[PDB]
RNA sequence: AUCGAGAGG
């Protein structure tokens, strides 16, 4: 269930929980309307790749279709009710948070990722200390050289 | 090569004096003084001093660094109680104690034998 | 250091006054850190310090030949005898207040080595300076008034981070920027220029 | 307390580092790698007295 | 390479006790710790000053010029 | 008097070394727990035995004191370092116009010291001080 | 007898005194150990000058063991800081100036001991300079030692100093402290492996203080109000004038700073 | 081998399952093997999957492989940086070394390519074969301090 | 001054190891670190 | 590639490095001797003339103060040496080449330069000693040690170098690595085991303690919080004062192991609005770690405030871990005298146990399974009797170590240590490996002349029963000498082999910068990617979330 | 070759600005203010060239237009008020 | 301003884990069989006897920074003996006719279940806790 | 200047 994706929605509902007084024995001012339009309109809002021709849409969509996973379980009618008591308020500034903080987590232009790619592969193999396979710097020089012939060749059948 | 010379630690600069005295913002009826070229020796005294006056709210006292010989104190004191007049009356007081310890082991120090 | 491997550096330097001091006004002449101790596992440091201490106090030799049956609890029955705790522990004060520490320290004496490496005989500042005659380059070296070199590792940090103009002035304006004439035509600087 | 055992070229004092050899005369076998058409080999590196 | 003047951790004096020392050794046959104890080094600090010198000024006076 | 015997390596070969002379004699438990556990030999036919194991060890490593209580990279680094400490080289420091000398004001001979310094000269001509150690969390510095 | 704090001298010599400062708080007790190690001034050999010298020793080494030297310090007050005189550089009233001359004239090594030091300066009637010689050889302090042939010949000018400036200046050697012997106050957590009482030996001062009572509650008001202090001089001042000294140089700076507020 | 698979329930259950471990790797022969499961066949030889299965299994492999270099130590590397890495090896359509031989053989300018190893060889091959270096890689700015196209870089300042 | 005195070195299977032989003839644990490690000795 | 890609360059200073606990993260401590040797160039203008004069006027020789004076004809007026080093008169537009001053952007680097992180922008602060100072936290990025280490500072030229300095690579941006998603930087050494030591139930304050470190923090509020404990005696929490140092609005939520909202054992975390509600604060939470207290104010608060929180909570830690004392002695390897008992028996049933099995290996009984030969089962099997003899008398030990441990006390808190430390210095080391093998017979048949000839029982082979306390044998000995010449082995020649492969790796990424259109594209212009890392995400602001929808059983998604 | 430039309507490119270029301006614009350039925010105490950019680049009074490049050559260009600064 | 909760328990157990001064005690409600009560006390400051019988009360008063009590002319609202301040975490219903209220007192727990107190106990940083013997 | 050697992390 856990992998990297970019805006922690957990984080925002604790802020929105505390930020606004949320209280439990009041019932929601939100709509059934209100959560579902606002989860799909939220899910419209995020735009990695900006174009309007259908090539560059598909390809946002396929960048952004994980991260609408995690959008459409965090934020499903359920749970926006019972799990977390919030707000018709809170509900619409976790909405606006979300898409601010997604939109500031995009690469920016001009990073040198190949550098940093490199770099962020380089530096754990020389902090590398130390069974029937080859394993490390001697196999990651392997990997790299593309070694026509290599120490410890396996196949794993399943 | 860049080590202060010792002087340094016990005698006042040019431009320099030995209590500035400023008003501090988000408290009050605070005050803090930096105490030039001064170390624990006077800052615990005056601290604990000042602790045993009871309209005097807060005291403490801060070493920023131990190159430098200088201490921060701040005083909160209760409306109507000048802080500067806190700390006098620390100072006073402790040398009172002072002197009486001065004259008690003077006379006990008579009384020994060796 | 000490004969254990534990290499270390002054980071401050404390009167009498600020150190802590046992009951008995002893002061350690230095401090180091217990967290040097668990990752090293240099337990012979510690056998040495109880061991001097004994040796100090009963002023016998301390025996610390290797393969020997010297074991940490006689000498710790030794250091009891002598007073002290047997495992080497003293209430210490603060200094700066008086105040017993809620802890007591590990305190004793130990054999430590002076070493040839000291910081005023590595400091280097150079700022402009002296330059190489063939590459136009500053010069190798402190006792040149040399430059510290900016290695192809250090280019490649500098572009992870996007910082081009600072490589472009690191490369250029602190290192060995020149101006040439070239033809447009010939596409050499074999131009001869005479500038006044 | 000095112990000697160096020689003093142009005033400056200098050690003869001992070098490290394989001794000759000694027959030893070694596998040839597994490519290499002879299986094992068996070499003396005979040294005049 | 001579005596210290003064223990390095208190700043007591033992540049006085040094010669006294060593008759306490040789002319009334005496061990290191009993002798530091008359010398009136009680603590440790001080003992190593006089325990653990070695005077190589001794070494250095045979050299004649 | 053949009471000794120089060993090569290829002769140590076909031997049978004794670490400690108490190793050639009678067997028949009660034991303090801190001594370390020593195999019982259980071995006979010794043809040797060695003067001292202690011997193994090089000039600087006989200066590390209790080193088979340390873990052997801090020895190896100790023994890097000692030749890096300063002290008295010589007792002709003044009279030789040496590149580069260093000399300790006040040399200490150490509190901990290993039966091979004697014939190192280590306590007659050291390299460090007994400084009073404390091991404590002290302003962080 | 007066009010506030008081003091019980279990022991005293012209070294050592051992007493018990009382009905003081803990700052006030530490500050004055502070003072009487860094701040009480003393007299010290400041600057040497060597006319000639063939001992093995070098001169920043000699000068260095020089300025460890003790001298009487007992009337210091009537001596002044070197930078607090008017003169060019040194005068008589606020510098001593001593002699040191020593040739190997004997086969035998020569030593040199801080009483040949000679003063040439003016004393003006001030118990001050005069190296401090407990042995009971009546040598000093051992500066150096001369093969036949060897002469050493300098000027020293001692001045006036603190311990704060350098551990020269240092008039007391270690003081011992202790308060709360039975750990009522529980201001440190001993650590044991099987008893903190059998493992940790029992403090002497522990005889003074009360013994405490298992089955009374711990008291969190208590605050530690007895000490134990031994004071050890080195000998250049008094021990008694050593805590004096210290008493008043706190008093001192608490009244500069009063200063500076009535100038402020 | 333990395994992770959703239950009837829906709920993930550790079914232990045998798995096959070869010293060599013959991997066209073995997958027509009857009886194995021949989507799940997989080498540590990446080369072999990727003449077996295509250019796409190649680079999934030596993702594969990178991750599992990395993750012996216990480091972790987000999957970015090394997917960089095998995109850039597996773009060309083959497996292009990080070496003389695979990267600094290419397309590229002169200059940075001459920065890396073979400096003289390049030079001189690029002098005749008339090569034309278009200065667009960071090398050949840093060469000819220049600003390189470089975050600072990339775009230009204009004033209004 | 008595260790470069007891001094070896090895010019360059299994070099730089400590073998079972060096028992008693090198010091297992007096090497240099860095590209003389296990090369260079001290007997 | 020593000329033109690397240049020795002006402007540059290195020097022996320490660090300092009164200094901030961002700052770095730069003796007086270099700010009088390196210069700024900074152009008259009527905001900085009247601070500019001064300097000039201050000379050279003391700080603040200038080296050189250019004017409008380029000529450069030497203030060390100058008739008119006194009586300049500034115009607008002169160059004074100014002493470098408190609060200025450099580059601060270590030359294993494997991060970006590696070379970090720095607020300069004037010290009066020779070595460069260094906040305790920043060591991590640079993989400093105060060991002897030296590193080297760089000086910018320009305005804009100086904000390509401060906008990209100052300190606090960096906390947030792109590599592993994660914080570089956290609270270590004594702030660490202090953070513990304060944070436990049992830690109480007084008033005195508490108002000097409330005064500690230095953006306090001034008010004195309410104490927690009030009618018998007002005593403070440890967790109170330390609630000072975080920033109102900080909510951190960690359940740990057993962890119910009673938290019975002060396990777990759990902060609301930047006051701690139960749990002790260890390197989980106040480390590099993920969803640590560092990520989560970086993300919320910003750089800024986290970069001042490494200070705050290091001068309250550091303040109370100062009057309440830490150390370590050998007292705290020793176990109990049962304890050492039942691990000695624990060795000899291993020892049995091989003993048996070699017996049973010698009699032809052993049966080994396909693809492995009888003496690889034997070799495997006795190797682990003696790593489980290891770990579990290691074991033994730690049950043994009680809190008052300051051992355990660094290994709970995080700050130095592991289980294998414990083991090996209380209970026993174990086996010694070569070559990925036990000890063999450099000899014939024999490990060492001592032994008998085929010999294999653990002592031959590199067993040491003896703990580092006890002591190692002399045959243990060297062969622990013999494992770790492997280790230096390693060490001395990995790294130009692993520096060789990250040189291979630069340069072929060189030219892969993501351009405008969101690909990731080569020099040439050849797509590498038609959008970075797939998700066009980067990868400082990513952290690991749980998927709800895919886990659990189809009941529980219903519900 | 000519006309590689790009309508304002129809352009692609991120409305938002990204570090780099932020930090380029400032430090342009720091530059510019060093060498006795008029400022168009009113200081408020203020005297080094990069606080000063700072607050212009806040109060969106930097007249300097950023132009991107696309890897085809063609080019959009927008200004600093256009951008978006977060 | 007033009084929030009040009733009087029984210690059931107490329970130091890894602590020497506080301990965790179990107690339950006198005439409230579904009412019971955990908290972490400093036995060093008051100790707890082992089925002990204590009152204990909650109240909101009697933000601003602390002052001591300087003459005493504050006048305390406190016959107790043991009082602390803290601030609650969660508000939980463990079942229909019951809650459950959390409480931190630096760090110091507390946990209180019982039915009736709807409007008493509401969220609130406001908390103090009052025990007499 | 070249070449060698030693050390530091
Ligand atoms: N997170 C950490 N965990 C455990 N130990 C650490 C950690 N960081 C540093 N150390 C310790 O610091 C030392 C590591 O050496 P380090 O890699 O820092 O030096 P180096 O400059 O890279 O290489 P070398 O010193 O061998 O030339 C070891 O003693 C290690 O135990
Ligand atoms: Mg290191
Ligand atoms: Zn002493
Ligand atoms: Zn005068």
């Amino acid at each position: 269930a856990n992998w990297p994706l970019p805006v922690n929605i957990r984080r925002i509902i604790q802020n929105a929980q505390q930020t606004f007084h949320i209280d439990h024995t009041k019932p929601s001012d939100l709509t059934i309307k209100d959560i579902v339009l606002g989860v799909k309109d939220l899910q419209e809002n995020l735009l990695v790749l900006r174009g309007k021709n259908e090539i560059i849409q598909n390809a946002q969509r396929d960048a952004v279709t994980l991260f609408c996973c995690l959008l459409r379980s965090r934020l499903a009618t359920r749970r926006v009710l019972q799990e977390y008591r919030l707000t018709k308020q809170a509900f619409d500034w976790v909405l606006s948070n979300i898409e601010a903080q997604f939109l500031r987590s995009v690469v920016h232009p001009g990073e040198m990722v190949g550098v940093l790619a490199a770099q962020s592969i380089g530096e754990p193999a020389t902090q590398m200390t130390l069974k029937k396979v080859t394993s490390g710097v001697p196999r990651l020089k392997e990997i790299l050289n593309v070694a026509k012939n290599m120490k410890t060749p396996s196949l794993t059948v399943y | 090569m860049n080590a202060p010379d010792r002087f340094e630690l016990f005698l006042l600069g040019e431009g320099e004096s030995k209590l500035k005295i400023d008003p501090d913002t988000k408290a009050p009826n605070a005050v803090v003084i930096t105490f030039e070229k001064e170390d624990h020796t006077l800052g615990n005294l005056i601290r604990a001093e000042l602790l045993n006056d009871r309209k005097v709210l807060f005291a403490a006292y801060k070493v920023e660094h131990p190159f430098f010989a200088r201490f921060k104190l701040r005083i909160q004191t209760t409306e109507g109680y000048d802080p500067k007049d806190a700390l006098k009356n620390a100072c006073n007081s402790i040398i009172n104690k002072l002197g009486a310890l001065k004259t008690n082991f003077e006379t006990e120090w008579n009384l020994q034998t060796l | 250091a000490s004969r254990h491997g534990q290499k270390g550096t002054i980071g401050i330097t404390y009167r009498r006054e600020d150190m802590p001091f046992t009951a008995e006004g002893i002061v350690p002449d230095l401090i180091i850190n217990p967290h040097a101790i668990p990752s090293r596992m240099t337990v012979a440091h510690l056998i040495e310090c109880l061991l001097s201490k004994v040796a100090a106090l009963s002023g016998n030799e301390g025996d610390a030949s290797p393969f020997t049956d010297i074991t940490v609890e006689g000498i710790s029955k030794l250091l009891r005898e002598h007073g002290y705790q047997s495992r080497g522990f003293e209430v210490m004060y603060n200094g700066h207040t008086g105040k017993k520490l809620m802890a007591q320290i590990f305190f004793g004496p130990t054999y430590y080595q002076r070493l040839r490496h000291m910081v005023d005989d590595k400091i280097h500042a150079r700022a402009r300076g002296p330059m190489q005659v063939l590459t136009r380059q500053p010069v190798e070296g402190r006792s040149r008034d040399g430059g510290l070199r900016f290695g192809e590792m250090e280019r490649d940090c500098m572009i992870a981070h996007g910082a081009a103009s600072f490589l472009k002035e690191r490369l250029m304006e602190a290192s060995d920027a020149f101006r040439v004439h070239i033809c447009g035509i010939c596409g050499l600087m074999t131009v001869i220029a005479k500038l006044n | 307390f000095d112990m000697g055992g160096y020689f003093i070229i142009n005033g400056s004092e200098k050690v003869l580092i001992a070098q490290e050899r394989s001794a000759g005369n000694i027959v030893q076998v070694f596998k040839k790698a597994a490519p290499s058409p002879i299986s094992h080999v068996a070499e003396i590196r005979s040294a005049l007295e | 390479m001579i005596v210290p003047v003064r223990c390095f951790s208190c700043g007591k004096v033992v540049g006085d006790k040094w010669e006294s020392y060593l008759n306490l050794l040789q002319e009334d046959e005496l061990d290191e710790g009993t002798a530091l104890s008359r010398l009136g080094l009680k603590r440790y600090c001080c003992r190593r000053m006089i325990l653990t010198h070695v005077d190589l000024i001794e070494k250095f006076l045979r050299y004649n010029p | 008097e053949g009471l000794v015997e120089y060993i090569d390596a290829e002769e140590e070969e076909s031997i049978l070394i004794a670490m400690q002379p108490e190793d050639l004699e009678p067997a028949e438990l009660d034991v303090d727990p801190a001594k370390r556990i020593r195999v019982s030999h259980h071995a006979t036919t010794f043809t040797h035995c060695e003067i001292h194991p202690s011997m193994i060890l090089g000039v600087a490593a006989s200066i590390i004191p209790f080193p088979d209580h340390n873990q052997s990279p801090r020895n190896t680094y100790q023994s890097a370092m000692g030749k890096q400490a300063m002290g008295v080289f010589l007792t002709n420091y003044n009279v030789r116009m040496d590149t580069m000398a260093n000399i300790l004001y006040y040399p200490q001979k150490p509190l901990g010291t290993t039966r091979a310094m004697e014939y190192l000269k280590f306590r007659e001509l050291p390299a460090g001080q007994n400084a009073i150690v404390a091991i404590a969390c002290y302003s962080g510095y | 007898s007066e009010e506030g704090p008081q003091v019980k001298i279990r022991e005293a010599s012209k070294d050592n005194v051992d007493f018990i400062l009382s009905n003081v708080d803990l700052a006030m007790a530490n500050s004055l150990r502070r003072v009487m190690i860094a701040e009480i001034p003393t007299l010290a050999i400041d600057s040497v000058e060597v006319e000639t010298n063939t001992t093995v020793l070098a001169d920043e080494f000699i000068a260095h063991r020089l300025g460890l030297i003790p001298l009487q310090s007992m009337d210091i007050e009537q001596l002044e800081y070197s930078r607090d005189c008017f003169c060019e550089d040194h005068c008589d009233k606020c510098s001593v100036v001593l002699t040191l001359q020593a040739f190997g004239e004997s086969e035998s090594t020569t030593n040199v001991y801080s009483k040949d030091l000679v003063i040439v300066s003016n004393l003006m009637g001030r118990n001050i300079g005069h190296p401090i010689i407990q042995d009971k050889e009546g040598n000093g302090v051992l500066i150096c030692k001369l093969r036949k042939g060897q002469e050493l010949k300098l000027t020293c000018v001692a001045k006036k100093g603190i311990a704060k400036e350098h551990a020269k200046w240092g008039p007391a050697a270690a003081i011992e402290f202790e308060y709360d012997p039975w750990n009522k106050l529980k201001h440190t957590d001993y650590w044991y492996e099987q008893d903190s009482a059998k493992e940790w030996p029992q403090s002497k001062n522990c005889e003074y203080e009360d013994p405490p009572n298992e089955g009374d509650p711990f008291d969190y008001k208590a605050q530690a109000d007895t000490f134990y202090m031994n004071v050890e001089s080195v000998g250049s001042i008094p021990v008694d004038q050593v805590v004096v000294r210290g008493i008043d140089t706190l008093q001192k700076k608490v009244a500069s700073i009063l200063l500076a507020l009535t100038q402020m | 081998y333990d395994r992770k698979v959703p239950s009837p329930t829906g709920e993930y259950v550790k079914e232990p399952e045998w798995v096959l471990e070869t010293d060599g790797v013959n991997l066209s022969e073995v997958m027509t093997v009857p009886g194995i499961d021949p989507t799940r066949i997989y080498t540590n030889s990446f080369i072999d999957i990727m003449e077996v299965l295509g250019i796409e299994a190649g680079r999934a492999a030596l993702y594969k492989e990178v991750y599992n270099v990395i993750a012996s130590d216990g480091s972790y590397v987000n999957y970015r940086h090394m997917a960089l890495l095998v995109d850039v090896m597996t773009t060309q359509g083959g497996l292009t070394s990080v070496t003389r031989h695979g990267f600094n053989r290419s397309n590229t300018g002169a200059l940075m390519r001459c920065s890396f190893e073979e400096t003289v060889e390049i030079l001189f091959e690029a002098g005749a074969s008339a090569e034309l270096d278009d200065c667009r890689g960071v090398s050949e700015n840093v060469i000819l301090g220049q600003m390189a196209p470089i975050g600072t870089g990339a775009f230009d300042v204009m004033i209004d | 001054t008595l260790s470069h005195l007891r001094r070896t070195n090895t010019p360059i299977a299994k070099p730089r190891q400590l073998h079972n032989t060096h028992w008693g003839l090198v010091c297992p644990a007096e090497t240099p670190e860095g590209q003389a490690c296990g090369l260079v000795k001290n007997l | 590639r020593g000329n033109l890609m690397g240049k020795r360059v002006d402007f540059s200073a290195r020097t022996v490095i320490s660090g300092d606990p009164n200094l901030e993260l961002d700052q770095v401590g730069v003796p007086k001797s270099i700010a009088k040797t390196l210069t700024y160039p900074e152009v008259v203008t009527p905001y900085n003339i009247d601070r500019l004069t001064q300097l000039v006027r201050n000379g050279p020789n003391e700080h603040p103060g200038a080296k050189y004076v250019i004017r409008d004809s380029g000529d450069r007026i030497d203030l060390r040496y100058s008739k008119r080093a006194g009586d300049i008169q500034l115009q607008y537009g002169w160059k004074v080449e100014r002493h470098i001053m408190d609060n200025d952007p450099v580059l601060f680097n270590r030359q294993p330069s494997l991060h970006k992180m590696s070379m970090m922008a720095h607020r300069v602060k004037v010290i009066p000693y020779s070595t460069f100072r260094l906040n305790l936290s920043v060591t991590s990025p640079y993989n400093a040690d105060f060991d002897g280490d030296e590193m080297n500072l760089h000086v910018p030229q320009s305005e804009e170098t100086r904000a390509e300095l401060s906008q990209l690579c100052a300190v606090p941006l960096q906390i947030v690595s792109p590599q592993s998603n994660k914080p570089c930087m956290g609270i270590v050494q004594d702030t660490l085991c202090g953070i513990r030591k304060l944070t436990l139930r049992d830690t109480f304050i007084e008033l005195d303690q508490v108002l000097n470190m409330l005064y500690w923090v230095p953006d306090w509020d001034g008010v004195i919080p309410t104490p927690a404990i009030i009618k018998p005696k007002p005593l403070w929490s440890g967790k109170q004062i330390l609630s000072v140092a975080i920033p109102n609005g900080i909510h951190l939520q960690r359940f740990d192991e057993g962890t119910t909202l009673l938290s019975p054992k002060d396990n777990g975390m759990l902060i609301i609005d930047g006051q701690i509600i139960f749990g002790v604060v260890e390197k989980k939470t106040v480390g590099s770690s993920n969803g640590g207290l560092i990520h989560v104010v970086t993300r919320e608060k910003g750089p800024q405030v986290c970069a001042k929180l490494f200070g705050n909570i290091q001068k309250v830690v550091n303040f109370w871990l100062l009057h309440n004392g830490f150390s370590t002695g050998i007292g705290d390897t020793i176990a109990d005298g049962p304890t050492m008992r039942e691990i000695t028996e624990t060795i000899a049933e291993a020892k049995k146990k091989v003993l048996d099995v070699t017996k049973e290996a010698q009699a032809n009984l052993l049966t080994a399974k396909h693809g492995m030969t009888l003496r690889e089962s034997f070799e495997d099997n006795v190797v682990r009797f003696l790593n489980e003899a290891r770990d579990k008398a290691g074991r033994l030990a730690e049950v043994n170590l009680k809190d008052l441990n300051n051992v355990k006390q660094m290994v709970m808190a995080g700050s130095k240590g592991s289980f294998i430390n414990i083991a090996q210095m209380s209970a026993c080391v174990g086996q010694q490996s070569v070559e990925g093998k036990r000890i063999a017979f450099g000899f014939v048949d024999r490990t060492l002349p001592h032994f008998s000839k085929d010999d294999y029982s653990p002592e031959s082979k590199g067993f040491v029963e003896n703990s580092y306390l006890r002591g190692l044998t002399p045959q243990e000995f060297f062969f622990h000498a013999m494992g770790g010449r492997e280790g230096l082995i390693d060490t001395a020649v990995k790294t130009a082999e692993t520096g060789y492969i990250q040189r291979r790796l630069v340069k072929a990424l060189e030219d892969i910068m993501v351009h405008y259109d969101n690909t990731t594209r080569n020099s040439l212009g050849n797509v590498i990617q038609f959008i970075y890392g797939e998700d066009g995400m980067d990868a400082a602001h990513i952290e690991k979330q749980s998927l709800d929808t895919i886990g659990g059983s189809d009941a529980a998604f219903e519900k | 070759l000519k006309e590689k430039a790009i309508p304002k309507d129809q352009r692609a490119t991120t409305p938002y600005m990204t570090k780099y270029e932020r930090a380029r301006i400032l430090g342009t614009r720091a530059l510019q203010i060093s060498m006795n350039a008029p400022v168009f925010v009113d200081l408020e105490g203020e005297t080094d060239p990069l606080r000063i950019a700072m607050k212009e680049l806040a109060e969106k009074k930097i007249p300097l237009v950023i132009r991107r490049y696309l890897p085809d050559g063609s080019f959009e260009d927008w200004s600093v008020e256009e951008l978006i600064v977060d | 301003s007033n009084t929030l909760f009040d009733d009087i328990f029984q210690v059931s157990e107490v329970d130091p884990g890894r602590y020497n001064k506080v301990c965790r005690i179990e107690a339950a409600s006198t005439t409230q069989d579904q009412c019971k009560l955990t908290l972490d006390i400093n036995v060093e400051l008051f100790p707890v006897a082992a089925q002990d019988s204590l009152t204990v009360t909650i109240a909101s008063s009697l933000t601003r920074s602390w002052r001591p009590p300087q003459a005493g002319d504050r006048s305390l609202a406190d016959d107790y003996d043991y009082v602390m301040y803290g601030t609650a975490y969660k508000f939980e219903e463990v079942s229909k006719d019951l809650i459950a209220v959390y409480y931190s007192f630096g760090g110091l727990l507390m946990r209180l279940e019982g039915n009736y107190r709807n409007l008493n106990n509401l969220k609130q940083e406001n908390a103090y806790l009052l025990i007499r013997r």
